[PDB]
């Protein structure tokens, strides 16, 4: 069970992290007219 | 060093019996001049057993061990009574009141729950003759009841019951009754089981003792709708003797 | 053959008088006296061999054995239903209003 | 369970009749020039 | 509709179902044609209140079917792509729900409801474990009946006494 | 066999959700 | 149907003198048992013990007989269990306990008569549904 | 994607729809009874 | 951003009000809803263990304990339906509590009088109540006025905390069209989707 | 480009057939989860003991249920509002006997349905377009957080959230109405008004346009072949529609601007879906519908029933029967 | 085979009638009552406080 | 006659599976050019 909970924590982890840095990647400018 | 109920909860702690040193191996004289009571019987559960019933009559009906599922539930504790010391010289227990039942669910393989009222209500235990002192050799033995796993008011999913409900099946108005009796007639059993204290520890001091026991009884009947299995129950217990 | 026992006991004295064994302790409010001290007595020391028993409960005063022996016409003691004592029922069978 | 004996024939046709009949005109369709 | 409830178990019947599928699903309908019309508009004007780009004379859509189409496309799988068919649908959906409804309660007119599952009856009646959510209904059923009947129904001069109510523990 | 009907439907409506999806008639500008 | 003088008019004691309350009485009174009792007593229950309720037969088994207006005021300001053996005025609302029942201390003795004349009429107007709980609602 | 060469139609005549026909019917004539037992 | 940020904090509040009774105290807003359900069964079982009644060993109709039974982790926890609340805690209640929970000896001998005031008065005072304010469940009968204020400041700072999310997804939707440039429609001399490669 | 910005131009990407974007990485994995977790445990889920008294209910197919009887049951009341993932428990056994997966399922749902929305918003900025489609999807998932989170968040237990199947539904309807009388709440009666509303407004829109379209093709096709995608022309009279449904009320009952009329169809159901969630959530927090139970009093006193106090005695037999081994006191508080 | 009519009564020996199924009901409960529609006996369905069982 | 409960649905199958079929590929060769 333990196992699983760092294997859930990780993966739930990675997800958010994806999440944050993506919409920190410059996200207002992905759109088709001003690329600024 | 003594704990809180903020410590405890949530913890799992609050099932589990108290526990005594492995340097307790003292022992309690049991003066048969004054008089003595139980101020707290504890009894945590730590393996259930369910005799299964192979159809055949004959074969190995032996114990198989079954898994929890209704949780830390188990415990029953705070149990009070008299301890009297008789005139052979034994110690006998007379169950007075507590927290001595709980509903405990296991299963087995293949899914079947049972469902059981672990219990130890009325519980008469004996020790036996010449005991002037409780020791790591004592053993109380006894029986007491398990009355029905549901009492009277409790209903069905067809709104049937003892004390209260359908005495029949409505959804079906014109059905033939004899084969829906089993269902339709609910039934308060009330049951025998017997159990075997053996003390471990003993706190010569302070007057406490602890060690396991070996619990026997028959599990729900459903109201009498299906056959009880038989049940075994291990683990441990811790009693408080304070003289009264 | 399998019989509601709950049933059959309204087909004794209990379906009709007040059973000092079995019937749940707020049935005593139906006559002058007895509830809640004197239901609280005559429910803890059930069982009773006859209704006259319920006169030798330890500690009653006088007038509390003039108030049971003015009300024993109204009481009955049947055998003792475990359907009706288990699970606390004498004090609460899960009836309100 | 003590189902109809009849409910896994009505349902089996109740599917097939027209999601074949369905199939027929959709392909009869694309077969067209 | 209690009446249906307790009496007919409307809610279980297929019809009835089919009608709530036609219902909420014009709902949907009104308010995702609606949403989507207002958020693919093409810019016609100069104002941030875009009504008044509209003119009740123009030959031209005020709406981008295409951006309509891949936005749906690429959220949802499907879009419509033709707006006969949409507006169609948009007919089709609530009408063919009400319809339906409709033949349910011509049903109950005869009291052909679909109260039971035959088979969970059987099951429930001889296993006293077998519980559903259809059992657990079906004793609100018989609550609605008993309670509300004799007052629902004054001209039966229904008497029940309060012993024969079917009731929980406690309640 | 009523389980098995009833994930069976299930499953062809899932295959059906498939084939609409990625196997639609693409929409054309025309 | 009205509230006339006849349904106003209630047992004052034990003896057997009456009281005809008026319609300002029993109004008043309606006002002061929803202020002061209905909270758990609404309907002629009683929401915190269900076996005793405040019907008028229920009332007279009462020791001593709260049937009356005067039983129901010394009620109120020395309450008793049914037998009358415990005094429960640190439980029980009263004039005796207004300190710890704060609705209690401005409570007259027209205020105690006037809710006393309620418990009383009010089982004459409704029947069995005032001590009946919602099996007659 | 440009289509693929390798696709051909598919024919089945009438005649091949009438004897298929009475292939799969007395084919279930045939077997019916065994299927019922 | 403070529309977010405003949406957030009213469904904070919501839960604070509905059930801290620390920094919103029960004696001036009323009982919180796990605190009434809490004090019916601590209602019930002293008056029937006031009747007589060994409240430890009482079994209910499903053969938990009527009165007391154990919380998945073993605490003694009142029973009935109340068992979801048994992480409620007051100070009219957390005086009957020992290590292990519930405190059967202290059950038995400690309930003073006014901790069995305060359980009838709380019991009395649940926050359920309609919107025209009769107190009580939805199938009482009109005598008592009463809506708890914990349950209009729940209920209102539930729809303001809603709104202002709904709100907040208006704003911020626009504000990122209104800086692209595109909130009030597409252009259609350079439609973005038209440049796409089709999906298929 | 580094790997971060070829993943990060691949997850934006407006080129993929499904959009994927950043709230569709939280979108993709948690509604995968739950939807598996639900398959599974609608097929072969054991009996749930849903009210914590020992009393499993049966939700899968293989324990006896159909389509309709079949749920996934939530979980126990033992458990109340304590979080019950699968390492909570002892075992997987344990977990499915107190209803572990409807947890698991509403969670992984609301998270990943609230990223729905957000994905929403994603591809309508991506594509340039207006950014208000999410907001009209914000009412069915409120309504969705209702019965799901915010009802049993304000009745101390996720036991009372609504079941995920066809009758667990039902169930939660007439029990809610038994102890909130959510028929005599005015939100619900706003939102009945939205989804009727709803339903008459598409039926009406549909009918208006379809009655309204350019006669472009023979009577041996189907009329839909006289639309072509992404054609410029309107391919209905506005004014024809406006024409009929000015005359078939008044004329100023009837739009003739259609930016007007597609936004009163979007803003007609979704404010009554919005006010229906509300009714559900603060009902959540027991302020219940209206209550006229013994209003009309004759002169005497007596009680005078209206239809008020006839609904009141069918939810008298909801609330005397629902749960029924599960009270031991008398007032159902929570 | 028709059973023939069945005629109720009480220990008392007045007849009793047992009240009929509506149309309407699925299910309904057994009430037994005079020749004045005043109830005499039932079959009841909590049992502790009931005056009117078959027995009594 | 107690015969096998799979034998209609079995026989209904046999014939409409393969019927269909054939109706599937003869329908789309009439509509060919
Ligand atoms: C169809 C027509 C509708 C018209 C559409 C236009 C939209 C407006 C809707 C309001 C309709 C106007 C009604 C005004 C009368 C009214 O309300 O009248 C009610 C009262 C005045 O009535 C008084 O209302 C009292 C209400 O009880 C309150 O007071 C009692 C006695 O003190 C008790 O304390 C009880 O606990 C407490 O609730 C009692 O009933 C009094 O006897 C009675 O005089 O006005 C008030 O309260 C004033 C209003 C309070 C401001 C709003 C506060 C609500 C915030 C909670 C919102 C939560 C969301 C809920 C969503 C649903
Ligand atoms: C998810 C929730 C839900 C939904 C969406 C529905 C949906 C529906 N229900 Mg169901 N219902 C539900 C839950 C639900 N139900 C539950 C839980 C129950 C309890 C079992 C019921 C009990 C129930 C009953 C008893 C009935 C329905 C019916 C219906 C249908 C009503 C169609 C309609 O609009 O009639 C509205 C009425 C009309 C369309 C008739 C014409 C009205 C005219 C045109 C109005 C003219 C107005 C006039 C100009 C002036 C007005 C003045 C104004 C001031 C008053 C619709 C399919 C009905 C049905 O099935 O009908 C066949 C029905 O009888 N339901
Ligand atoms: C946080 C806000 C809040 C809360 C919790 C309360 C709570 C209360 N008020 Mg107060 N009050 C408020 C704001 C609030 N009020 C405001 C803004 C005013 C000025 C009008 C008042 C003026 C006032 C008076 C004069 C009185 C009260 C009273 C009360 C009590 C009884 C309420 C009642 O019966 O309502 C009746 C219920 C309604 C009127 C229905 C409310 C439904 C709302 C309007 C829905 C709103 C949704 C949404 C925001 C609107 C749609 C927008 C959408 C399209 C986006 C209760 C404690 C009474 C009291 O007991 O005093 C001691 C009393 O006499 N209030
Ligand atoms: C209809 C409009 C309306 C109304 C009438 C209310 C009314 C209320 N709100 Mg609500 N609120 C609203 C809209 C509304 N709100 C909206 C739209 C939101 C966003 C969704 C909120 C978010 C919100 C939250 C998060 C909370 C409330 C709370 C409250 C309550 C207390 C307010 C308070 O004290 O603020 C605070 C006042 C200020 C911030 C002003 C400055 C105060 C200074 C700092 C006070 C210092 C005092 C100190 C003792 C000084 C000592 C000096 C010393 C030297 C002696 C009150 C009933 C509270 C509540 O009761 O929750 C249930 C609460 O926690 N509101
Ligand atoms: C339903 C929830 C929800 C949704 C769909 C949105 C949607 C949006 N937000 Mg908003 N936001 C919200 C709640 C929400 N918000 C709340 C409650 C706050 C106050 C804390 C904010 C504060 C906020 C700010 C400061 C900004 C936005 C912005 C935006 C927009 C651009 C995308 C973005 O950067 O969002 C980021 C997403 C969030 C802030 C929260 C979304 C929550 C959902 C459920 C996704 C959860 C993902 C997460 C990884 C899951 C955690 C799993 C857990 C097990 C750990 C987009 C329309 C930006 C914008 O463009 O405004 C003009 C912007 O700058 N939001
Ligand atoms: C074994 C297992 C696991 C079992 C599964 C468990 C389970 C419980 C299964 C569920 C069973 C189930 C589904 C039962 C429900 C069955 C039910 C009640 C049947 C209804 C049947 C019936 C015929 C009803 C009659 C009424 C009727 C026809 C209703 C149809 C409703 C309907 C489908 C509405 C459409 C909803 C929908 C989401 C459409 C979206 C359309 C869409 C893409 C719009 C986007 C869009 C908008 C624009 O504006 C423009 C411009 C463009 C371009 C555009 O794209
Ligand atoms: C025997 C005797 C004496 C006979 C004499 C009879 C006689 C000749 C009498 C004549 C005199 C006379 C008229 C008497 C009056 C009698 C009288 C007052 C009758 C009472 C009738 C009555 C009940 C009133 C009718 C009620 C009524 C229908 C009013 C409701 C109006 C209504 C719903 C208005 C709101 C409209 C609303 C905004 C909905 C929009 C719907 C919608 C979304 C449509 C979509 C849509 C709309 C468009 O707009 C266009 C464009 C398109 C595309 C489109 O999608
Ligand atoms: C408050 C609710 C807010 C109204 C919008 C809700 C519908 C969302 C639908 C899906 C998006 C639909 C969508 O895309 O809308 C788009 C539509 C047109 O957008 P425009 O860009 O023209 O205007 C929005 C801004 O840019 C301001 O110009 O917006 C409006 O019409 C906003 C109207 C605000 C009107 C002021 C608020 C008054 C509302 C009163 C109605 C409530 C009465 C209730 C009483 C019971
Ligand atoms: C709950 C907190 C109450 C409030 C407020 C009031 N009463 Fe009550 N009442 C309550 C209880 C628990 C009991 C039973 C006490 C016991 O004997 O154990 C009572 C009893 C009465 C009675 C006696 C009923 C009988 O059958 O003899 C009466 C007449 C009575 N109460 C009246 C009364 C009045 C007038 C109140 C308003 C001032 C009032 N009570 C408040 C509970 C509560
Ligand atoms: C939750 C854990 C993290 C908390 C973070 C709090 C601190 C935030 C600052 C961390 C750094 C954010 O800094 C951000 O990093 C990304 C990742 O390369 C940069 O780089 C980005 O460049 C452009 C942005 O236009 C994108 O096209 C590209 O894909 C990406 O590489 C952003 O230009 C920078 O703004
Ligand atoms: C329960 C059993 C159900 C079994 C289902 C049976 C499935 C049978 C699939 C048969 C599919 C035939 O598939 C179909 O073939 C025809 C020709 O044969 C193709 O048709 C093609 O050739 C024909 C003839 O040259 C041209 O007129 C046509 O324009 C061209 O598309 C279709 O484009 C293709 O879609
Ligand atoms: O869980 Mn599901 O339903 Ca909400 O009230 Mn309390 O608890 Mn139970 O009773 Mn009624
Ligand atoms: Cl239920
Ligand atoms: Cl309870
Ligand atoms: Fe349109």
């Amino acid at each position: 069970m333990e196992t699983l909970k760092i294997t859930v924590y990780i993966v739930v982890t990675f997800f958010v992290l994806l999440f944050v840095f993506g919409f920190l990647s410059g996200d207002p400018a992905r759109n088709p007219k001003r690329k600024d | 060093q003594t704990l809180t109920y903020d410590d405890i909860v949530g913890t799992g702690l609050a099932n589990k019996c108290p526990t005594l040193d492995d340097t307790a191996r003292g022992a309690y004289p049991i003066d048969s001049s004054q008089t003595y009571r139980i101020a707290r019987l504890c009894l945590q559960p730590t393996t259930f057993l369910v005799k299964e019933e192979p159809k055949n009559k004959r074969q190995e009906a032996e114990f198989v061990p079954t898994k929890l599922v209704t949780r830390e539930t188990t415990s029953l504790d705070q149990i009070q009574g008299e301890l009297k010391v008789n005139s052979d010289g034994s110690l006998t227990f007379v169950e007075e009141d507590g927290i001595d039942f709980q509903p405990v669910t296991v299963q087995m393989a293949g899914g079947e729950r049972i469902p059981l009222l672990f219990t130890v209500k009325n519980l008469v235990a004996s020790t036996q003759p010449n005991v002037t002192s409780i020791t790591t050799s004592t053993d109380f033995k006894g029986e007491f009841n398990v009355p029905s796993y549901r009492t009277a008011n409790f209903l069905d999913p067809k709104g049937r019951g003892l004390a209260s409900g359908y005495d029949s099946a409505i959804a079906l108005p014109q059905a033939k009754e004899e084969e829906l009796a089993r269902a339709n007639v609910k039934r308060f059993s009330l049951t025998k089981g017997q159990i075997s204290l053996n003390v471990a520890k003993v706190d010569g001091r302070t007057g406490e003792i602890a060690g396991t026991f070996e619990s026997e009884q028959l599990s729900d009947d459903d109201m009498g709708a299906h056959e009880p299995h038989e049940v075994k129950i291990q683990g441990v217990f811790y009693a408080s003797i304070e003289p009264a | 053959e399998l019989v509601n026992v709950v049933d059959e006991k309204l087909g004794t004295a209990y379906g009709e008088k007040i059973d000092l064994n079995n019937t749940n302790i707020a049935a005593f409010i139906q006559y002058r006296g007895l509830y809640p001290t004197l239901a609280k007595l005559i429910v803890k020391n059930a069982p009773y061999e006859s209704v006259e028993d319920v006169l030798n409960i330890p500690g009653l005063t006088e007038r509390q054995k003039q108030i049971l022996r003015e009300n024993l016409e109204h009481f009955t003691v049947t055998e003792v239903e475990t359907a009706l004592v288990e699970g606390g029922d004498r004090y609460n069978n899960g009836l309100y209003k | 369970m003590e189902v109809n004996q009849l409910g896994l024939i009505a349902t089996a046709l109740f599917v097939l009749v027209p999601s074949v009949f369905l199939i027929i005109l959709y392909v009869q369709t694309e077969s067209q020039q | 509709l209690l009446f249906f409830q307790g009496f007919h178990n409307w809610t279980l019947n297929p019809f009835h179902m089919m009608g709530v599928a036609g219902v909420l699903g014009g709902a949907l309908l009104c308010a995702i044609h609606g949403a989507t019309v207002e958020n693919t508009l093409f810019q016609d004007g100069e104002g941030a209140s875009t009504f008044r780009a509209f003119n009740p004379t123009q030959a031209e859509e005020t709406y981008s079917m295409v951006t309509a189409n891949r936005f749906w496309s690429q959220i949802f799988g499907i879009a419509f792509s033709n707006k006969r068919w949409l507006h169609f649908f948009m007919l089709f959906v609530p009408v063919t729900g009400l319809w339906m409804s409709a033949i349910g309660v011509v049903g109950l007119a005869l009291n052909l409801r679909s109260y039971d599952f035959i088979s969970q009856e059987i099951r429930a009646a001889e296993d006293p474990e077998f519980e559903t959510f259809y059992t657990k209904n079906l004793l609100l059923n018989e609550g609605i009946r008993a309670w509300m009947a004799p007052q629902d129904q004054p001209h039966e001069n229904f008497v029940f006494p309060e012993e024969v109510l079917p009731r929980g523990n406690a309640l | 066999m009523e389980t098995i009907t009833y994930v069976f439907i299930f499953a062809c409506i899932i295959a059906l959700f498939f084939f609409a999806i990625f196997f639609r008639e693409p929409p054309r500008i025309t | 149907a009205e509230l006339t003088p006849e349904v106003l008019t209630v047992p004052l004691n034990s003896e057997g003198k009456t009281i005809t309350l008026t319609e300002k009485q029993y109004l008043e009174g309606k006002r002061l048992f929803q202020y002061a009792c209905a909270s758990c007593h609404v309907g002629g229950i009683t929401k915190t013990n269900p076996s005793l309720d405040l019907r008028t037969e229920t009332l007279a088994l009462a020791t001593p007989p709260r049937d009356n207006i005067e039983g129901l005021v010394d009620y109120m300001k020395n309450p008793t269990t049914y037998d009358g053996e415990q005094e429960i005025a640190e439980v029980h609302p009263s004039l005796r306990s207004a300190d710890i029942f704060p609705k209690m201390r401005n409570l007259t003795e027209k205020d105690l008569v006037a809710i006393a004349g309620h418990i009383l009429v009010e089982p004459k107007i409704l029947g069995d549904k005032w001590g009946g709980g919602k099996v007659y609602y | 994607m440009e289509p693929n060469p390798n696709r051909q139609p598919v024919e089945l005549n009438r005649t091949s729809l009438y004897l298929g026909l009475l292939l799969i019917l007395v084919l279930a004539l045939l077997f019916s009874s065994y299927f019922f037992n | 951003y403070s529309l977010g940020a405003l949406s957030m904090m009213g469904f904070i509040a919501t839960c604070f009000v509905w059930f801290n009774n620390t920094v919103y105290p029960s004696e001036f807003y009323g009982p919180t809803g796990p605190e009434a359900s809490q004090a019916q069964a601590m209602t019930f079982l002293i008056r029937d263990q006031k009747l007589g009644a060994n409240v430890g060993s009482a079994q209910g109709p499903t053969g938990l304990g009527k009165y007391l039974m154990r919380s998945p982790t073993g605490e003694i926890i009142f029973g009935g339906e109340t068992m979801r609340f048994w992480d409620f805690r007051g100070p009219w209640l957390e005086p009957l509590r020992g290590p292990n929970g519930l405190d059967l000896n202290k059950i038995k001998n400690d309930i003073q009088p006014w901790q069995e005031r305060r359980a009838a008065e709380y019991m009395t005072h649940a926050p359920l109540g309609s919107l025209n304010s009769v107190g009580g469940v939805a199938t009482e009968i009109n005598s008592v006025n009463f809506v708890s204020p914990r349950s209009w400041l729940a209920t209102s700072h539930f729809v303001l905390a809603f709104f202002f999310l709904v709100g907040h997804l208006w704003h911020a939707g626009r504000a990122r069209a209104a800086a692209a440039g595109f909130e009030k429609g597409i252009d259609r001399e350079s439609e973005p989707v038209l440049s796409m490669p089709s999906l298929d | 480009a580094n790997l971060w910005e070829r993943f990060c131009n691949w997850v934006t990407s407006t080129d993929n057939r499904l959009y994927v974007g950043w709230f569709g990485v939280i979108m993709i994995p948690t509604l995968l989860a739950a939807t598996i977790c639900f398959v599974i445990a609608f097929i072969a889920a054991p009996p749930v003991d849903i009210d914590g008294i020992r009393e499993p209910v049966s939700g899968s197919l293989l324990y006896g249920n159909n389509i309709i009887t079949g749920a996934v049951v939530p979980s126990s009341n033992a458990i109340g509002l304590h979080f019950y993932p699968i390492w909570e428990a002892a075992s997987l056994d344990e977990w499915l006997y107190n209803g572990g997966p409807y947890q698991l399922i509403i969670f992984h749902f609301l998270l990943g349905a609230s990223c729905y929305m957000g994905r929403q918003w994603e591809l309508s900025y991506r594509l340039g377009m207006r950014p208000w489609i999410c907001v009209a999807y914000s009412a069915p998932l409120a309504s969705a957080f209702a019965v799901f989170l915010i009802y049993p968040i304000g009745q101390g237990s996720f036991s009372d959230g609504m079941p995920l199947g066809i009758s667990g539904t039902f169930n939660f309807m007439i029990v809610f109405q038994a102890e909130h009388n959510i028929l005599m709440h005015p939100f619900h009666q706003l939102g009945v008004a939205g989804v009727f509303g709803g339903a008459l407004f598409c039926a009406m829109h549909g009918s208006l346009v379809t009655s309204s379209l350019i006669r472009e093709t023979t009577e041996t096709e189907s009329a839909n072949y006289g639309y072509k995608f992404g054609q410029e022309e309107e391919t209905y009279n506005i004014v024809a529609a406006h024409g009929y449904f000015g005359r078939l009320i008044f004329q100023y009952a009837s739009f003739n601007n259609s930016r007007s009329l597609h936004f009163f169809l979007a803003a007609w159901p979704v404010v009554g879906v919005w006010f229906a969630a509300l009714g559900i959530s603060t009902m959540a927090f027991n302020l219940n519908g209206f209550n006229f139970n013994h209003s009309v009093i004759d002169a005497k006193g007596n009680v005078i029933n209206t239809w008020a106090d006839i609904i009141n005695r069918a939810n008298l037999g909801m609330e005397v029967m629902h749960e029924r081994n599960a009270h031991n006191f008398p007032l159902d508080l929570a | 085979a028709w059973k023939g009519h069945a005629v109720f009564r009480n220990k008392e020996g007045e007849e009793l009638f047992v009240r009929r199924m509506p149309a309407f009901f699925e299910s309904f409960p057994v009430i037994l009552t005079d020749k004045n529609g005043v109830v005499k006996a039932d079959i009841p369905f909590r049992r502790a406080e009931s005056k009117y069982s078959f027995e009594q």
